[PDB]
């Protein structure tokens, strides 16, 4: 039980970060803005700083208030 | 008036007791680059391969294994001492090639007669996307 | 001493005065209010 | 080592090894075909991340199997 | 053989040529600037790609531009 | 008079006008910020006095008054410890029972529950049990009262304001000229004679007239309020003649050369004082007398204003040989017009002195009741190895700065310094080999012992019951230096320490010092020490000799000392600068000194320290060093896991602060890996994504957010690596050794 | 008793742990004279300790299987069962002070951009200006939601982008 | 104890996506380097210029996440 859970979590961990890796290779090698005028994929690149700054708020809020509670404890 | 000076290896070396940072076996197989300058007075410069050599009056012949090792020598021979050197490229079949003032004038100043290779008559922000240059035989930058 | 008050109004000096203010305020409150885990009345 | 030390400390260190190989007597019989250069910048990321990750996995899997089966 | 391609945003202040430690760059006449000059890279066979050129270009979104291509014995900077 | 006082009256107006303008020292900083790299370059370039100006006189005046600032801060720091030694301590109670009452001089305030850090240290007192060993200085100084600690604390505040005056005076009001500083003959004659010579003459006079009669009455057993005050030990010669009966002869046996009549209180006893565990104080008194006569003699060596004495330009230029060309010609001129060339040689030996100090104080504990305090012994070793280790890396850093900035290829032609550069490939590569030779043949012995013990083959290990690699040479020296009072030092009553052999000293039912037997585990770990030091030498010396040029980058000195790189070209040129080699050397200094202090803290607890019962003395860890230090798993089990059980379950006690910093520095260490692994061009783009959300809500700052520089993010990284690394071992050592020792 | 819990005034492992701590303090207290300040300090520690247990049971904090005060961070289970002081009162006691520091720091940056060189007044904080915005920012939610209604809080797409 | 660790998992999930979605979105360029698409996915840097561009590529933005992935799992 210990091996079969931990195996398919790191196997899940490596596969999930490769989805974003080959998602990042998509925007360089395969993305065409003239083909993708105004779709949902280009609106991702349009408000792309709103995505990253709101992730950077959630990650910063959680790290402040999870570590801060453990250090308090 | 200027064209393509040749070399004699008769010209004396700077007085330098030899360093371990000098040539290697690449000089005997691939290429090694020799450098000449005309010194007015006897003074002490730094070897780019570590140490210090003294130059003597008249021509001075020195040899290296890289191109940066010669141009990082002329950089301290032109800026510090206001000499006018030029370095060549020697192949082990005896062939020699003239390199640095390749049209006489140093490359910071216009010669009006050198040809403008490797230029784009367009702006760097106006490159194409890599989807257009995909399957170009080899992997290829969109700036081509 | 106008130039000396500019130094007192720089960034690290106001930082080390205001942090002695804000810690020193919370230290005195946590003296006269021992261990506030939950907001009482 | 591939993550804190980066490439250019190592390329200078190899240039001394090339010297000490090309000037050593009786080892000048031996010479390489591919020239020894240091591992590139992107490679040092990958080689260091692989040593990070393999050693991460083998550490915890050793602790996971032996702490469970040690008392069970 | 690295790929050095420069662009029309050049102003011809020739700081890239003076910064190039390998004589990759030189100054060619060109009417699109006050200094009447634009760089050129006839010696990209000798380039290492150390990018001292585009540390020195003043123009926003650098005019000189170095693309790291396939490395020969001169591009890897080898005395051996 | 070529050697003469030469100052300049009022060079700088004493004014607050330049405190209004930060970055005033440099051209690049005085125009204000536009970027958060301004305020980091402000603190980075602040004390880079060679980079502010070009004038060597203006540099020299800046480093002369900054040294009064460092001394003035040390006088505050000393006066704190005497004051916290006076008003918040148990030094009154500690002297009466210095076997049971734990030394404590820090008391915390009862606010958030942090008063639990006031442990039950004994002596009717609660406070943090200190480990810096001031109470053992003060019994060696014969303090005996908290009045004496308070008066020398006020004497420390007075001296600190005098030092702050002196740096103010010798910079702003009357600052010296350049040729004052360039009298290195006059500086060494004054520092060897006046500082070191008259200092150890004066301290011996403190040890003759104060500490010897006080500590003779403490060893004979007198309550400290009943001992005569030390000024009564001056005014009354008849009191001193009661303890040592040769003060009745006065100072007549000195001038009549009847120095053998002083044998009562200038002795050559050796070993240890068995009442108190420390060295004999009359031994240390004859020490500092003979040290003083040596340095006052050596302080009349160099020529200043009369023709007698040596001249260091002639001394250097005459020592030349057939192998080295010009010899030492030109080293006087670079050790006189360059501070970094001075700072490199100074930090080398002053760092090497600190490791001499650390090794010579566990073995010959100079202070009364120092050796039985296992907490003080562990900290005074460990501290003085690290303070040595940083200063040795500082020698490698500021020697490289000499090669970049103040090196002159003109005046250095075929001297030693020019010829070292010309065979720098032979230097590094033969050092490269011996590091790889020491790499396999020291650490691979541990991998061999790990594999053989895991493969069920304990007879094939490298241990004492197996393939025996004995330290034959060091075991030979212990057989000689213990037999040294036989015929090579016939006037010694005992050996120079007790590590060489003999019997142990039992003070308070605990071992002060017992002999140390070296085995195959001691063989392997000393070659681990030889390995990690040679690699630390390899990195730092590569940064010194390839500071200016290499086959990789020929124009490296034009790029300066601290630059990141020369770009991704020629394969990549990350970390090629001479700053970056003393970046990497800090990890190996961390790696070398951690194994030094681990080999100290486990050899002592296995083979030296521990309680004595006169019934088969037992040690702290039971005597398991040579049995277990063969394997990396022995260092894992028996040292890092077995001894960590006093830092991890120390909560609810006074040692619970050490449990926090144990987690605290495990955090800060790992926090550094964010900086040591990642790079700037990531973090700059992430700032752009959050400047965007600050642009959107109109809170865009004027000092524009940039990511930390390439060399800065490395410098932040190694600073948090060392702070998180060392404070882990700090809290591990002290929570171990305060409880079990 | 909300989520498998119990009042700390009603659980017994809470009172067992209170008697555990006071046992550790008293066996530490025994080494000192009854006049001595190392014993005056420990008896003052106890009266801070025993009042702390009295005050946690007074507020009706929830204990559980381990006898420790457990918090309920949900409105509707804290408003209904009388526990808004655990989380729901300090979640607005914080967010007053938090946006206060944000608004004062906002108003200091907005009122410094219309100057000669505003980067100088981020080093040298204009103390008569900064304290003036510090006091008068005490009604910052009353000022922000009025700025929220205009369109002057959010700057438009003058903001800087890369390649949309 | 399970309150605190699921938020720590939530920290590790939101931060690993922060690194990766930034590696996807800023794969084509940032204000630091507006032609990142011209070099490709896996390039070392863009030199020491413009303040220094260590780890600027989307490959180097992917690899930082593997540390924060192995942390999270
Ligand atoms: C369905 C699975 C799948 C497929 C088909 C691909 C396919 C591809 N990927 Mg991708 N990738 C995947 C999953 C996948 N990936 C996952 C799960 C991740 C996250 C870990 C990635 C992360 C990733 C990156 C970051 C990149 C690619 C790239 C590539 C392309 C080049 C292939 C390559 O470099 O191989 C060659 C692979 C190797 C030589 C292996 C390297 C060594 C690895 C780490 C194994 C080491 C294990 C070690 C030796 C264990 C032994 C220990 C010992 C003690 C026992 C190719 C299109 C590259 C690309 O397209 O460039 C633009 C690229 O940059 N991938
Ligand atoms: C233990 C190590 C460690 C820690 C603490 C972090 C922490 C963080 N990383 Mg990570 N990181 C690490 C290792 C670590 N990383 C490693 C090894 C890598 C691979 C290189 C990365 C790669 C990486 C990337 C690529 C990214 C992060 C991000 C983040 C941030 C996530 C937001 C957050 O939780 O904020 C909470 C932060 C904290 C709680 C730390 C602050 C500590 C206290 C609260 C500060 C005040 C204490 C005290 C007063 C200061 C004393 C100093 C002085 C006064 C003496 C945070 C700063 C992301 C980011 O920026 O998100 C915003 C991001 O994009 N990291
Ligand atoms: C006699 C001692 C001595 C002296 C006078 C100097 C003097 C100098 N060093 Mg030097 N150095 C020393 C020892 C010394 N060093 C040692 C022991 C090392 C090895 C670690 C170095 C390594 C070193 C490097 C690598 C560099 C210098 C540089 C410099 C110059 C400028 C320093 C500056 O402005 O920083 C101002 C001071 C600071 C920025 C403070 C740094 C903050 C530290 C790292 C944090 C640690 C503080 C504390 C221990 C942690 C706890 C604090 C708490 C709040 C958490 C100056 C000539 C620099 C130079 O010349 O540039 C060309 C440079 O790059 N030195
Ligand atoms: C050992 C501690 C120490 C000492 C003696 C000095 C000494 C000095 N610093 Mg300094 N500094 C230190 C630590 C120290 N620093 C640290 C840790 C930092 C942060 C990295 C700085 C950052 C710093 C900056 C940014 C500047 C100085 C400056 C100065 C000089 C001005 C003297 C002055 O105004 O004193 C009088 C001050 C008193 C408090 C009087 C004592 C009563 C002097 C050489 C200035 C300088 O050299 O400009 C030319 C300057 O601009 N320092
Ligand atoms: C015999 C005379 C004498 C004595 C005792 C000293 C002592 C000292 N010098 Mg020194 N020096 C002397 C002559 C002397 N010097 C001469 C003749 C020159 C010119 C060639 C110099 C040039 C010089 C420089 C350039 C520097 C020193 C430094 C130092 C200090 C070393 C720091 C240390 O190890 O802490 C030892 C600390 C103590 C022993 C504490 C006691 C301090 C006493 C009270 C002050 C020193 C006595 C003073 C020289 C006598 C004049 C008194 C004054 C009122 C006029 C130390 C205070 C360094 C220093 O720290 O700068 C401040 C330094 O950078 N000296
Ligand atoms: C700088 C150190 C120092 C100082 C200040 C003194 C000062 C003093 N010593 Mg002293 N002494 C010293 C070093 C010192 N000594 C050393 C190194 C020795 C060993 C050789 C002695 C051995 C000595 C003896 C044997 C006696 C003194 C005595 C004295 C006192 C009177 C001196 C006299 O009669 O003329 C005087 C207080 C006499 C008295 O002292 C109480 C006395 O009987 N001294
Ligand atoms: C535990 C991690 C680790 C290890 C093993 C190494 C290993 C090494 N480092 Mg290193 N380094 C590390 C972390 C580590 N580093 C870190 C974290 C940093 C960051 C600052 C550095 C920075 C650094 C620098 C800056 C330098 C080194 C150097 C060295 C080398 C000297 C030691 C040597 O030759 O011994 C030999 C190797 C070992 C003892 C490793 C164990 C191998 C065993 C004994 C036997 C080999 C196995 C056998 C062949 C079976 C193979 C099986 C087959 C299937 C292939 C060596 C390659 C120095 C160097 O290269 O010059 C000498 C050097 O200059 N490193
Ligand atoms: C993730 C969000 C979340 C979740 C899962 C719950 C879950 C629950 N809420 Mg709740 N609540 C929340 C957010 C949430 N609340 C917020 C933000 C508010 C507004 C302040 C409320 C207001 C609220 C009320 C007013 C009530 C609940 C009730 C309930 C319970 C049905 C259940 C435990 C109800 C309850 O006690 O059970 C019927 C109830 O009366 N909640
Ligand atoms: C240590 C053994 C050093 C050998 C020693 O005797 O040195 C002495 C010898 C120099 O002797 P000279 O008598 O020429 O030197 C006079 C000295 O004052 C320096 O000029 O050193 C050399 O031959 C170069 C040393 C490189 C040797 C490196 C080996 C490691
Ligand atoms: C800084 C100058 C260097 C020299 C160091 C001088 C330090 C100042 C010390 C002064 C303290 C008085 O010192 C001196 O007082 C008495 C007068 O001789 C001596 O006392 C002695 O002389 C008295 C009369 O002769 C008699 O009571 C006894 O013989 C004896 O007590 C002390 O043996 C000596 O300590
Ligand atoms: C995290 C990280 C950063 C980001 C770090 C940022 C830029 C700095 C960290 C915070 C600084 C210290 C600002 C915080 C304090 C300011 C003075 C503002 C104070 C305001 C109140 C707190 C008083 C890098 O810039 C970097 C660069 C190169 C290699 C690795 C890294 C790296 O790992």
């Amino acid at each position: 039980q210990a091996a079969l859970y931990t195996h398919h979590q790191y196997i899940a961990g490596f596969i999930m970060c490769g989805a974003f890796a080959h998602g990042a290779i998509f925007f360089i090698r395969d993305y065409d803005p003239e083909q993708n005028k105004g779709n949902v994929l280009a609106r991702m690149l349009d408000h792309k700083e709103a995505l990253i700054s709101h992730l950077s708020w959630v990650s910063l809020f959680l790290g402040f208030h999870t570590l801060g509670l453990y250090v308090h404890n | 008036a200027w064209t393509v000076p040749t070399l004699n290896p008769d010209t004396p070396s700077p007085i330098f007791g030899g360093s371990t940072g000098g040539l290697l076996r690449k000089a005997q197989t691939e290429e090694f680059y020799v450098i000449t300058w005309e010194a007015k007075k006897e003074q002490i410069f730094e070897m780019p391969t570590g140490g210090a050599a003294i130059m003597r009056q008249g021509p001075n012949l020195l040899k290296f294994g890289k191109k940066e090792q010669c141009l990082a020598l002329t950089t301290q021979l032109r800026n510090k001492f206001k000499l006018t050197p030029c370095f060549y490229r020697v192949f082990p079949d005896g062939k020699v090639q003239y390199l640095h003032p390749a049209d006489g004038v140093y490359p910071e100043k216009v010669n009006a007669g050198r040809v403008g290779a490797n230029q784009n008559m367009r702006r760097i922000g106006q490159n194409v996307n890599p989807i257009k240059v995909k399957f170009s035989g080899r992997m290829m930058s969109p700036a081509e | 001493m106008k130039d000396f008050t500019t130094y007192l109004s720089t960034a690290p000096v106001i930082a080390t005065i205001w942090f002695t203010f804000t810690a020193g305020l919370l230290i005195e409150i946590n003296r006269y209010f021992p261990d506030p885990l939950v907001f009482s009345f | 080592m591939f993550l804190i030390s980066w490439r250019g400390y190592w390329q200078e260190l190899i240039e001394t090894l090339v010297w000490a190989h090309e000037k050593t007597p009786l080892a000048n019989l031996v010479y390489w075909k591919d020239k020894p250069v240091a591992l590139s910048i992107v490679q040092a990321r990958l080689v260091g991340l692989a040593h990070f990750s393999v050693g991460y996995i083998f550490t915890y899997a050793a602790f996971l199997i032996a702490s469970t089966s040690g008392r069970f | 053989a690295h790929i050095v391609k420069i662009y029309d945003t050049c102003i011809g202040c020739t700081q890239c040529v003076r910064a190039c430690p390998l004589d990759v760059l030189e100054m060619v006449p060109w009417d699109g600037c006050k200094a009447s000059q634009m760089a050129s890279a006839p010696r990209t066979e000798d380039c290492v790609g150390c990018k001292r050129c585009e540390t020195a270009c003043p123009t926003d979104f650098l005019s000189v531009r170095v693309y790291l291509g396939s490395e020969s014995t001169r591009s890897m900077g080898l005395s051996y | 008079k070529k050697v003469k006082i030469a100052v300049d009256r009022n060079p700088v107006e004493t004014s607050f006008e330049k405190w209004a303008k930060p970055g005033h020292f440099s051209r690049t900083l005085s125009k204000g910020p536009n970027t958060t790299t301004w305020i980091w370059n402000l603190h980075a370039d602040a004390h880079d006095f060679d980079s502010h100006t070009s004038d060597l006189e203006e540099i020299s005046r800046k480093v002369f008054s900054a040294h009064f600032g460092q001394l003035g801060i040390i006088f505050i720091w000393l006066s704190g410890m005497y004051f916290h030694g006076a008003r918040f301590s148990n030094y009154e109670a500690w002297l009466s029972d210095p076997t049971h009452i734990k030394p404590s001089a820090q008391v915390v305030w009862p606010i958030v529950g942090q008063e639990i850090l006031n442990g039950d240290v004994g002596g009717g007192f609660q406070g943090i049990q200190i480990t810096s060993g001031f109470f053992q200085l003060w019994r060696a100084s014969g303090i005996t009262s908290e009045l004496q600690l308070y008066t020398t604390a006020i004497g420390g505040l007075v001296m600190a304001a005098a030092m702050f005056f002196a740096g103010w005076f010798h910079y702003h009001k009357a600052a010296p000229k350049l040729e004052w500083f360039q009298n290195v003959e006059s500086m060494l004659n004054h520092h060897l004679g006046g500082l070191l010579g008259l200092g150890s003459l004066a301290w011996a006079g403190h040890q003759i007239h104060v500490s010897l009669p006080v500590n003779k009455l403490l060893d004979a057993g007198v309550d400290p309020k009943e001992i005569p005050l030390p000024h009564d030990l001056l005014l009354n010669r008849a009191i001193m003649a009661d303890l040592y009966p040769s003060f009745a002869k006065g100072i007549a046996p000195f001038f009549t050369l009847n120095w053998s009549e002083y044998s009562d209180f200038l002795t050559f006893k050796g070993g240890l004082n068995p009442v108190t565990g420390g060295l004999w104080l009359s031994d240390t008194a004859h020490h500092h007398v003979a040290i003083a006569v040596l340095f006052l003699v050596a302080g009349h060596m160099y020529r200043t204003n009369w023709g007698i004495g040596h001249s260091m330009k002639e001394i250097l230029e005459a020592h030349r040989g057939p192998f080295t060309g010009e010899g030492h010609v030109g080293l006087y001129e670079i050790l006189t017009t360059s501070w970094h060339a001075q700072l490199a040689i100074n930090l080398a030996l002053f760092g090497s002195l600190s490791i001499i100090v650390a090794h010579h104080m566990y073995a010959m504990p100079p202070y009364p009741y120092l050796a039985t305090d296992y907490g003080t012994q562990l900290s005074l070793f460990t501290h003085h190895t690290w303070i040595g280790g940083f200063c040795i890396v500082g020698a490698g850093a500021h020697a490289a700065i000499f090669m970049v900035r103040d090196y002159d290829p003109t005046n250095n032609y075929n001297n030693l310094l020019d010829r070292v550069i010309r065979h720098r490939d032979a230097i590094i590569s033969h050092l490269n080999w011996v590091c790889i030779f020491l790499g396999f043949h020291s650490f691979g012995l541990y991998i061999h012992n790990d594999t053989m013990s895991a493969l069920g083959r304990p007879q094939d290990m490298f241990s004492d019951t197996a393939i025996q690699l004995q330290p034959v040479f060091a075991q030979w020296i212990q057989n000689t230096h213990f037999l040294a009072p036989q015929l090579t030092a016939p006037n010694a009553l005992a050996a120079t320490s007790l590590t060489w052999g003999g019997d142990l000293v039992a003070v308070g039912g605990k071992v002060a010092m017992m002999p140390i037997s070296l085995g195959t585990s001691d063989f392997m770990v000393h070659h681990i020490h030889a390995f990690t030091i040679h690699v630390t030498v390899l990195i730092l010396l590569k940064g010194v000799l390839f500071a200016r040029s290499s086959r990789l980058i020929p124009d490296k000195a034009n790029l300066g000392f601290r630059f990141p790189c020369d770009g991704p070209g020629r394969g990549g040129t990350c970390q090629v600068s001479a700053w970056d080699h003393v970046f990497l050397g800090l990890f190996w200094m961390y790696n070398s000194l951690s194994i030094v202090i681990f080999h100290f803290s486990w050899k002592m607890q296995s083979d030296v320290w521990g309680t004595v019962t006169a019934s088969g003395v037992s040690h702290i860890t039971g005597g398991n060093f040579a049995q277990s230090a063969n394997t990396i798993n022995g260092w894992l089990r028996d040292f890092l896991w077995a001894q960590s059980s006093q830092v991890i379950q120390s909560y609810g006690s006074a040692l619970s602060a050490y449990g926090l910093i144990f987690l605290g520095a495990h955090f800060v260490w790992a926090f550094s890996l964010m900086f040591l692994f990642s790079g700037r061009g990531y973090w700059q783009e992430l700032i752009e994504s959050i400047v965007w959300a600050h642009n959107k809500l109109k809170v865009a700052p004027a000092i524009q957010p940039r990511a930390l520089s390439i060399t800065q993010g490395r410098a932040v990284g190694v600073a948090h690596y060392l702070l998180g690394g060392i404070a882990t071992t700090w809290s591990f050592f002290l929570a171990r050794i305060i409880s079990v020792g | 008793d909300i989520a498998g819990l119990t009042p700390c005034s009603e659980s017994k492992a809470y009172a067992k742990l209170e008697k555990k701590e006071l046992k550790t303090l008293e066996k530490r207290l025994k080494q000192y004279e009854a006049d001595s300040a190392p014993a005056v300090a420990l008896k003052a520690t106890m009266e801070r300790t025993k009042a702390r247990f009295a005050n946690y049971a007074k507020a009706g904090l929830l204990c559980g299987n381990d006898g420790l005060p457990h918090l309920i961070a949900d409105p509707g289970l804290a408003l209904k069962y009388g526990h808004a002081g655990e989380v729901f009162i300090p979640t607005f006691g914080f967010l007053y002070v938090a946006g206060y520091i944000g608004y004062v720091g906002r108003q200091y940056l907005i009122a410094v951009k219309g100057e000669a060189k505003p980067t100088d007044k981020e080093i040298i904080i204009d103390v008569p200006l900064a304290t003036k915005l510090a006091w008068q920012g005490a009604g910052w939610p009353l000022a922000a939601v009025q700025e929220l209604q205009r369109g002057t809080l959010l700057e438009k797409e003058e903001n800087i982008t890369v390649s949309p | 104890g399970d309150f605190l660790v699921h938020h720590a998992i939530a920290l590790g999930l939101h931060t690993t996506t922060l690194i990766l979605v930034k590696g996807a979105l800023d794969a084509r360029g940032s204000k630091l380097m507006p032609d990142k698409k011209d070099f490709g996915y896996s390039f070392p840097c863009d030199g020491p210029g413009r303040g220094g561009t260590c780890d600027i590529s989307a490959y180097d933005a992917f690899y930082l996440a593997v540390f924060w992935m192995l942390n999270t799992i």
